[PDB]
């Protein structure tokens, strides 16, 4: 009953490869209890088929980098050099927490996180929304290399979702 | 749970929604959170 409301109104997509039509929306939430209780119920991303996406925006706002809400934005993009089960459910699970809990403090800058599962790699990449606000992509990125604890095995670079060429590398 | 200083809780309702990483998974375990919710898709449940 008492549930504690979040900032933003979130939803969740789901794209299965197969030959837009393909992204498909999962449900919305605003609130931390509702949040785990669509967490709960649905696969890990360790779990889901080869070629699926999952993606966390906030609400009307499309996983979709030529939407008007994306086109002028950027994304950190994280890569596992050596990929296990325990990295990727840790790791998605806790970008979902720094988005869903206004982690960082260019909160307005955030669009949302993508994470792609594609076998023999994976990825895991936040939106945001202005690729030239430096001071706001790279406070996110400062905030996600120390609460993932990115190491060696991990790459944290910034690119325009326009371009392959980095605007940032931490 | 614990909750900081201006952040949002049920006995401060007007404080900040911003929530940590260790808050947000303590609310995991209650009974609201465990509710299976309304979805669409299926291929994505267990």
């Amino acid at each position: 009953h008492m549930k504690h409301p979040l900032m933003n109104v979130w939803t969740l997509w789901y794209l299965e490869n197969d030959r837009e039509d393909m992204q498909n929306e999962i449900t919305s939430f605003d609130t931390v209890e509702d949040f785990w209780s669509l967490y709960n119920h649905i696969k890990p991303p360790s779990e889901i088929k080869l070629g699926s996406d999952y993606s966390l925006f906030k609400k009307n706002i499309r996983p979709m980098w030529e939407d008007a809400a994306n086109k002028q934005g950027g994304r950190w993009v994280i890569t596992l050099n050596k990929s296990s089960k325990t990295d990727l459910d840790n790791l998605w699970l806790d970008v979902l927490l720094c988005l869903i809990g206004e982690a960082f403090d260019h909160s307005d800058q955030i669009c949302g996180a993508v994470i792609n599962i594609r076998g023999k790699s994976n990825k895991i990449s936040i939106w945001t929304a202005d690729g030239n606000n430096e001071e706001a992509a790279l406070e996110i990125g400062h905030k996600l290399r120390d609460a993932l604890r990115l190491g060696r095995n991990n790459s944290l670079q910034y690119q325009l979702h326009k371009d392959v060429k980095s605007i940032y590398t931490l | 749970i614990n909750y900081n200083e201006g952040q949002w809780s049920p006995n401060n309702p007007s404080g900040k929604k911003q929530y940590d990483r260790e808050q947000l998974l303590q609310l995991r375990e209650v009974k609201a959170s465990r509710i299976q919710p309304e979805v669409k898709n299926v291929s994505i449940l267990p």
